[PDB]
């Protein structure tokens, strides 16, 4: 308790002494400069009028003109001209005209689009870096593939030679590969895109290459930047429908791939994930070199691991009150970290038919049971036996 | 009723949006929407029959439309304080199901 | 639950979840009648007990409430608490619970209320008894559940915390306040509030600290020192308990103002000192800063121990670590006096031995040249600062220094700064003095003066043991009248010895800084060599600077940038004090001149800092005052002005800064932000504001040690490549410089973006180009920080020179004040007992996960790295040593600490 | 996609063929066997019934292989018939050869390699039959099996094939007895029965009853077929009708 | 559970100061570069916006 | 292929940063060499009945 | 890929049917051979499916096919009960042409033959049953330890195990045993048996199963009462 208090001691005072002070300095950010800011304001305000007639641009002829397109309809013939900047106007912006006469005041946006939202991710997960404990070997792996090269770009110029691009994580499910993508992805501070492989067919004929095209020019303008393809393994034979998505699109959206990834295009400083339960599923031109590099392989965890990995989850709840912890993971030989959270997942529900808001020892053993019938069947010991 | 939720019935309809036009994309809008109205009961129901297309797609696409579901509402667990947007699953017979579902 | 009366035991539960037969009925009657029946009803009594814990198993509200009803009723109505005097007394067992279940089961606003009062005063009494005691032990360790006594059990507690906060809130106190009804102290509530104590440490962390806080004395902290040392080891590990401890001042450090805050220290520091590690014990007795607390576990392994033994070893070690070289004077000569071995011993706690494994780290790290090779007018001056600003600590770079044509083409003041920048090639190193010779006793006296600041720097790294301390060399030169001569001379002296305040060199500093009544610009370094001298330890307030001060505006007022200096040197005088502060304010402010002012906010911020609170909002009001009065209106002079203005912008960065480094750990990334928003204020309120602002916000950042430091530097730094005064970027890079060519080059290529891009004045392009070279330590070779690192909630001595420097516009004056920049992190390396001089492997950590830390005991995990790094600053401060799988074992643990690691192998 | 004939595997080194074969059980009525020191009985449910289905003139769910091993069916009566008709003709060649009557290990034994040779050799279909063969043999005494249609078998205490092959397993082996007696035995199939089956009365023309004893006079092993009406009469005693 | 639970829900009061620090920040905006040479193309752009040939 | 002639000298690089030396060397050669030949059979497919024999 | 049927061959050489038959194997109970010098003990694993399983008639998973030559196995049950009958009538035909009783190194060769000729065929799956046969031979002493596989390829070796998590014993057994010195006496052959099997069965005594083969057409299968004593040995030492 008085722990806890240390630290909500220094973040209530502080940010809150922070908002009174934004408040009042609303104010105050105009009162040193009116007569730079406000003089440029009056001359802003006095060519463009109201209101401000927003068309889409197609393009510039850098001459200082531009043909512009409005949603309103009509073409016009422009100028650049004010306020605006051949730099500052590239395609598929959307510019600010002045109504009553058609010259370019400025533009102020670039993004509206529903489609951008997608790629993006608002997020914030309840475990990060060092609740990814144990396989510490193999994080290390991704750590020079993803992490170190933007943290210290020194070291990839001391070794000289590229950064290595992109990695697969790949093997058996449980692994706790989701959980390194979103992980490592925290310790950067980079903007994490995610999208799903089963959201990478479309119900929509050659729609399926158009959004492939959409991940990496919205990877581009926001970079350095982790764009996590999770599970690509639903390419080989997963797909939303056969006369309407069918066979051409699977195969085209891997050919899309291979221009982003490292086609002329190139589009370096993008650092690349792809989970994949399965590496013999995915396509031998994806796992191609040199646009995903080396691959790392994980396996059921052993058996010193899944030590780690019960103590990550048992953190949280309330502890065993006779204790046979230790003998839970002598017990599981070969299994996954997600048996662990489906383990403690299961002593706790033992616990909620009681309605009980402790733990005990006891519902750990039971638990384990409960959850080993449900992996096997019946048919397994019936083909058996 | 008794949680108060909206129960939002998904099933990979093309009517439920008049905007991207289908249920592929619409996983990411499902989210959103329930998140206003929320809390919420997802019922997507794989029935695996319900399609014409889908059906010949692979056995039902329906199965897809829950992996991507799963893994977006795993990314945000607090943003409202715990869960309040809750999958509920529904099939047949879990035969007709997938390994990872 | 439905009745089925008597049948079975088991029924007979069941029975009472509706109406108890044997605690309503027959017992209120009982009561109510015979009083030969009081003996039937003592014997009943034990029955009741078990009933309630049997039913302890439901939670449901409706049938705790009625059940026990009418018992409720009772204790006024009916037995009236007296008709038997001891009988109904200890028959309030049963009956308390059934208060707490209108309190906390049911809810009804005007009974939670009234019988909250009811429930303190029943505490009281019963606790006479100790058996309240029992009431809430049963339940604090629990026997059965429910949802109920999990919220219930802290009612109870809360009626001794309600209490012992009001009666300081408050004075009247006691059982005079209605609000509890009970008495604040007498032996009734005090054994109480002992025995409570003992249950809530064992299973809880609760009640502990509420009671210390409202209590308000140092004795209710005196009084946990006995249970914990009990503890320690046999009911759990040594680590725990210190985890509880270095907490007890952590969690109240930002909420003790000064004389609360130090006493408090006092225990914290007593227990560790009567616990298993002497490690603990040192890094708290720093923390005070009393020289008292130092000595006490310096003695505890010198002198007990006859034989050389670890003792003296571990002693020498412990002392060294503080780079003020405060620990380092007070450590020597009991050394001298016990005569096992003088050489080993004396070199060991001098940093001379941090000379030698620099040597071992550099080895490593190679060197790099990237310096400047422009030549003519003030670029030539600009480059020869740069070699120097590349090259900081120990490093070899002799014979481009040898080549004496770039260096005889500065001219003016650039060839004081030239030579002293030489100084800085070998900062931190014995030889170097030989390039420095040559152009002493030649040419003009402008030579002779830099190179007294060169041996000031080279001097930093041996001055202890009486092996070439900075006093011998440069007394000779404060004698010699010429001011050029003598000023350069104490600066120096000054920054070798930093904090430690030695009889020779104070006592050398001593009559002097008490002439002002002459017009001397640059006797600013009269007091500001002092200032920087005190720093680092308990501060004495010295009657000399603070006369001097008052001689200065009496005689002169011309020189504006004079007294602006002299402003600056009292508030870094008072630094490593706070409680003898409070009163020196009042003496300042006593004469009142309008100059006067401008001091007095400066030292408002040292007076109330790790207090700041109502500091801050003082210095945000001051900020606003200017303007509000030409509001009113709107419906000599000069210099007096200029200094009060520039005074409060500085006050303002600097109260914030001292008070982040101590408090709590999270509000580091808030305080940065706080500086961006007071510029913003600045952004349309005062225009001549602005130009000071700029300055600070970078040394605010350094100095407050912030998590964030990839966008904000960066992002501030587009904004003031238009705004004038290209010193601004200086102060960044100080912050930015973290661990090497992480952070760092991101300034590398925005500083270097304006600077290559803009030429436009070669007077602007100067600064720009000193602050790239800072920022960049070849391939790792050193790290910057404010803060000592042995404690991140410390502050330095060293950097003080560093911090005082951004309250003017730039002069060329200045240029050679900032040659001078030393702060060094010495690189942990496994010591042996023929000293070792590599680390064999330890891991290294960005974020601490726990959250029983802020400062984080590293986690056992981390992830592992090589031999012979540098010890990493941000997103790798948190180390912990990996050894004990090839079974080697810390004597000294390191956190992240500056202080070298050292093993034993068994 | 691997649903198809028997050569094929599956990658998991699953023939999906056998594990339908299984499934086919449970489409036919339950059928126990509880064993006992006393004697086996064997007792059967039948699948579906109507009110002019004639059930009181014959068996077809209770086969005597022998005068010693006797057989509950349950599954496919198609499949079971020709496999019955090639357990009885085995069953006297053995006693043909070596005069004695063939011992229940030898009989099951050969039947195993009958099932397993129809899912192994051509592009024959397996069978999905559960025969629970009880039997005497003069080595190992009483004796209970049962063969699964995968063409393997094991020895039991007590077995449930059938329809609601789980509870009824669970029930049994709840309040099963290790030396038990033949009458309490009989008492514990008709509890178990009642609870599994979703006939509304258990009558006495769903149940076909067969009991093997030597117990019901010694020297000589008696096959006691009941008749309805003995069938009939013992749900009385036990309190169900 | 008075020791974490009350605790907790100070931590919540924190976060809504925050949101709403992200709200009152984003209310100066103000964004329009076109820099010092475009300070001159305010006086032509004026003789361009009554001109009908654009 | 000549992106696994890359990936034998990023393998290479690799290694130069964990042992802390800067340059690269031949030893660190053979080990990256080897690393991706091995590591290439896994990845693709083989199911050899040369698994016990 | 080309699993839709045996004959075909496959781009990548692999018959898919026989690969998915050594898969099957890891259904069945684990089953551990270790050769001495004087002994070869050949053990499984008796994996006990309910509590109302007989231990009176119900069949062990260690089958004698001649009475000098053992045989365990792993797989499918079904499968394994034909093949060993099978090697068995040939077996015994080998007496009756030679007048010899049946050497090892003919045997494994024939169990391998049935196997292969399976394979071979089209109208018939292969056996999906990994077989140890273990034996010495009449004519001499020296312990012989064969394998066959699905496929019909045969090997030797000197210690080997098959079923049910093959893998991690596989892996204890190297570290564990010596090559330069097998062990020479026939109860410390036996523990590192057990110690193989405890690992499999994770918790039992009453599911671990010893038979040994010894020289001279001794083949005995051990009491369980005897196995809990080197259990014994085995826990109080760890
Ligand atoms: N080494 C580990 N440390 C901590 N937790 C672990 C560890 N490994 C696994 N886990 C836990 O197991 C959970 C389940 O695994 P996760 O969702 O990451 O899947 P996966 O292996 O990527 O499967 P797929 O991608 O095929 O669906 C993790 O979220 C994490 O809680
Ligand atoms: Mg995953």
């Amino acid at each position: 308790t008085r722990c806890k208090l240390k630290l909500l001691r220094m973040e209530r005072i502080k940010d809150h002494l922070l908002l009174e002070e934004e408040f009042v300095s609303n104010s105050e950010i105009l009162k040193p400069f009116e007569k730079k800011q406000e003089e440029e304001k009056k001359q802003l305000e006095e060519i463009r009028g109201n209101p401000l007639s927003i068309g889409t641009l197609e393009e510039i002829i850098d001459d200082d003109h531009a043909i512009v397109t409005s949603p309103t309809m009509p073409d016009y013939y422009v100028s650049i001209l004010s306020f605006v900047d051949k730099e500052l106007l590239e395609p598929g912006c959307s510019v600010l005209l002045h109504h009553k006469t058609m010259s370019i005041v400025g533009v102020l946006q670039d993004d509206a689009d529903p489609m951008v939202s997608v790629m993006k991710m608002d997020k914030s997960p309840t475990e990060s870096y060092s609740d990814i404990g144990g396989l510490e070997s193999q994080i290390q792996e991704i750590k020079e593939s993803v992490e170190l090269p933007l943290t210290h770009p020194e070291l990839y110029e001391e070794m000289g030679i590229k950064p290595p691009k992109g990695v697969i994580l790949y093997g058996a499910p449980g692994t706790g590969k989701t959980l390194l993508a979103k992980a490592v992805a925290n310790q950067t501070s980079a903007t994490f895109l995610r999208i799903v492989g089963s959201e990478l067919i479309q119900k929509y004929l050659g729609d399926g290459p158009r959004l492939c095209r959409q991940i990496f020019k919205v990877a581009g303008e926001n970079a350095p930047s982790i764009v996590f393809i999770d599970e690509i393994d639903a390419i080989g034979t997963k797909r939303y429908d056969s006369n309407s998505g069918g066979e051409r699109e699977i195969q085209r959206t891997m050919l899309e791939l291979l221009n982003q990834l490292d086609g002329f295009d190139d589009r370096g400083d993008v650092k690349v994930i792809m989970a994949t339960n399965k590496i013999e599923t995915l396509d031998p031109a994806l796992i191609r070199p040199g646009r995903i590099d080396r691959k790392i392989l994980f396996e059921n965890p052993d058996l010193s691991t899944k030590k780690k990995i019960l103590g990550i989850h048992t953190s949280k709840m309330n502890l065993s009150e006779d204790v046979n912890l230790e003998t839970l993971v002598t017990t599981k030989d070969d299994l996954s970290g997600a048996d662990i959270q489906a383990m403690c997942t299961e002593a706790g529900l033992l616990a909620l038919r009681e309605r009980r808001m402790q733990v005990t020892a006891e519902d750990f053993k039971q638990a384990k049971e409960r959850v080993m019938k449900n992996k096997v069947e019946e048919n397994l010991e019936g083909l058996y036996l | 009723h008794h949680t108060d939720c909206k129960f939002i019935r998904v099933s990979g309809a093309e009517l439920v949006q008049k905007y991207i036009g289908e249920g592929s994309r619409m996983v990411r809008e499902l989210f959103v929407m329930a998140r206003e109205h929320a809390p919420s009961i997802i019922f997507m129901d794989e029935i695996d029959s319900i399609g014409s297309t889908r059906v010949e797609g692979s056995g039902g696409g329906d199965s897809e439309v829950q992996r991507t579901m799963l893994e977006l509402l795993n990314q945000l667990d607090g943003f409202e304080t715990s869960k309040n947007i809750k999958i509920i699953m529904a099939t047949n017979r879990l035969d007709i199901l997938d390994p990872a579902l | 639950m439905v009745d089925e009366s008597d049948k079975k035991q088991q029924t007979i539960d069941e029975q009472s979840q509706i109406s108890p037969e044997k605690q309503t009925p027959n017992k209120k009657d009982k009561k109510k009648e015979e009083e030969e029946q009081l003996s039937e009803e003592d014997a009943k009594l034990k029955t009741d007990l078990e009933l309630l814990v049997e039913r302890l198993k439901e939670d449901d509200s409706s049938l705790y409430e009625a059940s026990l009803n009418a018992l409720k009723e009772s204790i006024k109505n009916s037995t009236s608490s007296m008709t038997a005097v001891p009988k109904p007394l200890k028959f309030l067992r049963p009956t308390y619970p059934d208060l707490c279940s209108i309190y906390d089961k049911w809810t009804d606003p005007n009974l939670k209320s009234s019988l909250a009062d009811v429930l303190s005063i029943l505490a009281m009494t019963y606790s006479e008894n100790g058996k309240h005691d029992s009431l809430r032990y049963r339940l604090l360790s629990d026997v059965s559940d429910f949802e109920g006594w999990g919220h219930e059990y802290i009612r109870h507690l809360a009626l001794e915390i309600g209490e012992v906060y009001n009666d300081q809130v408050e004075k009247d106190a006691e059982d005079e306040t209605s609000s509890d009804g009970s008495k604040s102290d007498g032996s009734a509530a005090t054994s109480g509030f002992e025995f409570s104590k003992e249950d809530t440490l064992r299973l809880c962390l609760d009640i502990v600290p509420y009671f210390l806080k409202h209590n308000g004395e140092e004795d209710a902290v005196d009084l946990l020192l006995e249970i914990e040392s009990i503890d320690k080891l046999p009911q759990f590990v040594d680590e725990n308990t210190f985890q509880r401890v270095c907490q007890y001042m952590v969690a109240c450090v930002p909420l003790l103002p000064p004389p609360e805050d130090v006493a408090f220290l006092k225990t914290a520091y007593s227990i560790y000192l009567s616990q298993n590690e002497l490690t603990d014990a040192i890094a708290l007795a720093v923390r005070l800063g009393e020289e008292d607390m130092i000595r006490s576990v310096f003695d505890a392994t010198s002198d007990p121990v006859m034989h050389k033994q670890l003792a003296y070893i571990l002693a020498a070690q412990k002392t060294s670590f503080e780079y003020e070289g405060v620990q380092d004077i007070i450590g020597n000569g009991k050394l001298s006096e016990h005569f096992l071995y003088l050489a080993k011993e004396l070199n060991l706690t001098g940093p001379k031995v941090p000379e030698d494994i620099y040597k071992s780290h550099l080895d490593n790290s190679k060197s790099v040249f990237s310096s400047a090779g422009l030549d003519s007018a003030q670029q030539n001056l600009a480059s020869s600062f740069v070699n120097g600003f590349l090259n900081l600590g120990y490093c070899n770079d002799k014979l481009i220094v040898d080549n004496d044509n770039w260096v005889y083409k500065t001219k003016g003041d650039g060839m004081t700064s030239a030579v002293a920048s030489i100084g800085s090639i070998y900062q931190w190193n014995l030889d170097g003095l030989q390039q420095l010779d040559k152009y002493l006793y030649v040419d003009e006296p402008e030579v002779k003066a830099g190179a007294l600041l060169g041996i000031g720097i080279s001097a930093s790294g041996v001055h202890d043991g009486e092996v070439e301390p900075a006093l011998l060399l440069l007394q000779d030169y404060v004698t010699n009248p010429d001011t050029k001569i003598s000023s350069a001379a104490i600066l120096g002296l000054g920054i070798a010895f930093a904090g430690s305040k030695n009889d020779e060199v104070l006592g050398l500093l001593l009559p002097i800084a008490a002439s002002t009544d002459l017009p001397i610009e640059t006797a600013a370094m009269a007091s500001l060599a002092l200032a920087h001298v005190f720093v680092g330890t308990c501060n004495g307030d010295i009657t000399t600077s603070i006369m001097d001060n008052f001689l200065e505006r009496t005689a002169i007022e011309l020189k504006t940038d004079w007294v602006r200096f002299l402003a600056l040197a009292l508030g870094i005088l008072y630094m490593g004090q706070g409680e003898q502060v409070d009163d020196v304010l009042e003496t300042i402010s006593a004469i009142e001149h309008p100059m006067t002012s401008a001091i007095e906010v400066l030292v408002g911020s040292c007076a109330y800092t790790g207090t700041g609170d109502v500091l801050l909002i003082q210095d945000l009001l001051h900020r606003l005052t200017p303007k509000n009065v030409k509001g009113e209106e709107d419906a000599e002079i000069k210099s007096e002005e200029k200094k009060g203005k520039s005074s409060d912008k500085d006050a303002t960065t600097d109260g914030k800064n001292d008070d982040e480094e101590e408090e709590k750990e999270a509000g580091i990334v808030d305080e940065l932000a706080y500086a961006v928003l007071g510029i913003a204020l600045i952004a349309l309120g005062e225009d001549i504001g602005k130009e000071m602002s700029l300055r600070h916000f970078g040394h605010l950042m350094h100095y407050g040690n912030e998590h964030i430091r990839r966008m904000v530097p960066l992002a501030m730094g587009i904004v003031s490549v238009s705004d004038p005064q290209m010193k601004v970027f200086d102060t960044l890079t100080r912050f930015s410089h973290d661990a090497d060519l992480e952070v760092s080059m991101n300034s590398i290529f925005a500083m270097g973006l304006c600077g290559a891009g803009t030429n436009n004045a070669r007077l602007a392009q100067l600064l720009r180009q000193l602050a790239s070279y800072y920022s960049r330590e070849q391939d790792a070779l050193f790290i910057t920080r404010l803060a000592q690192g042995l404690l991140h909630l410390g502050k330095g001595t060293m950097t003080m020179d560093v911090f005082n420097d951004a309250h003017v516009l730039n002069k060329v004056t200045l240029a050679s004040i900032l040659t001078t920049a030393v702060g060094l992190v010495s690189p942990s390396f496994m010591l042996k007992h023929h000293q070792l001089f590599y680390m064999l492997n330890a891991g290294i950590r960005p974020k601490f996960i726990l959250a029983l830390n802020d400062e984080g005991e590293p986690i056992k995990v981390n992830v592992r790295v090589g031999q012979a790094v540098e010890t990493v600053g941000q997103a790798g401060r948190p180390k912990k040593i990996t050894g004990w799988i090839t079974q080697s074992t810390p004597v000294l643990l390191n956190h992240g600490e500056r202080a070298e690691l050292e093993t034993d192998e068994y | 996609r691997y649903d198809s004939r028997t050569t094929i595997f599956s990658p998991e080194g699953r023939l999906y063929q056998v594990e339908y074969a299984l499934e086919s059980i449970s489409h036919a009525g339950t059928a126990i066997g509880i064993m006992a020191s006393d004697g086996i009985v064997l007792a059967a449910e039948r699948k579906v019934t109507s009110t002019l289905l004639e059930q009181d003139t014959s068996t077809e769910k209770l086969y005597k292989l022998n005068d010693k091993i006797a057989v509950a069916v349950a599954g496919l009566t198609a499949d079971a018939e020709i496999l019955i008709n090639t357990a009885r003709i085995h069953a006297q060649n053995y006693l043909k050869t070596y005069n004695e009557d063939i011992p229940v290990e030898i009989l099951v034994r050969r039947l195993s390699d009958i099932k397993q040779g129809y899912t192994q050799h051509g592009g024959l279909r397996p069978f999905g039959v559960s025969f629970i063969y009880a039997g005497y043999d003069d080595r190992y005494g009483y004796q209970l099996y049962t063969s699964n249609p995968s063409g393997n078998y094991t020895g039991w205490k007590a077995i449930s094939v059938g329809a609601n092959t789980s509870a009824a397993q669970t029930l049994l082996q709840m309040d099963y007895k290790d030396d038990m007696k033949v009458d309490d035995a009989i008492e514990l199939a008709l509890k178990t029965l009642s609870k599994t089956t979703d006939s509304s009365a258990l009558t006495y023309d769903r149940l076909e009853f067969a009991t093997i004893r030597k117990g019901a006079n010694d020297g000589e092993v008696y096959q006691k077929i009941f008749k309805p009406q003995e069938i009939k009469d013992i749900l009385v005693k036990t309190g169900i009708t | 559970a008075a020791p974490y639970a009350a605790k907790l829900k100070q931590t919540e009061n924190d976060l809504k100061d925050i949101e709403a620090r992200i709200k009152e920040k984003a209310g100066v905006k103000e964004s329009d570069t076109g820099l010092a040479p475009s300070h001159l193309w305010d006086i032509m752009g004026d003789r361009q916006r009554l001109g009908e040939e654009h | 292929t000549g992106a696994e002639l890359r990936s034998v000298c990023t393998e290479a690089g690799m290694f130069a940063i964990r042992a802390r030396r800067k340059v690269a060397t031949e030893k660190d050669f053979l080990k990256a060499v080897d690393k991706v030949i091995s590591g290439y059979k896994k990845f693709s497919s083989t199911s050899r009945y040369m698994q016990y024999n | 890929g080309y699993d839709r049927a045996l004959s075909i061959f496959s781009p990548d050489g692999h018959i898919f049917q026989v690969e998915y038959a050594l898969e099957a194997v890891k259904r069945g109970t684990c089953a551990v051979g270790v050769k001495g010098k004087n002994c070869v003990v050949l053990g499984c694993e008796r994996r006990s499916t309910l509590k109302l399983q007989d231990t009176r008639i119900t069949p062990s998973k260690v089958s004698k096919i001649d009475s000098h030559v053992v045989l365990s196995f792993s797989g499918l049950n079904a499968d394994s009960r034909i093949l060993i009958e099978k090697a068995r009538v040939e077996a015994q035909s080998h007496r009756l042409t030679l007048e010899d009783p049946v050497t090892v190194e003919y045997l494994t060769r024939y169990v391998a033959g049935v196997q292969q000729r399976y394979t071979q065929s089209g109208g018939v799956r292969p056996f999906g049953v990994s077989t140890l046969i273990a034996g010495f031979d009449p004519r001499d002493d020296e312990p012989k330890l064969y394998q066959t596989e699905p496929s019909g390829i045969y090997s030797s070796w000197s210690a080997q195990t098959i079923g049910r998590n093959s893998k991690t014993v596989r892996e204890f057994l190297e570290k564990n045993y010596d090559r330069k010195e097998p062990p020479a006496t026939v109860e410390e052959c036996v523990k590192l048996t057990v110690r193989s099997l405890l690992e499999v069965v994770q918790t039992g005594a009453k599911n671990i199963e010893i038979t040994v083969v010894k020289p001279d057409s001794d083949i005995v299968a051990l009491s369980s009462e005897e196995i809990n004593q080197y259990v014994t040995q085995i826990e109080q030492e760890k």
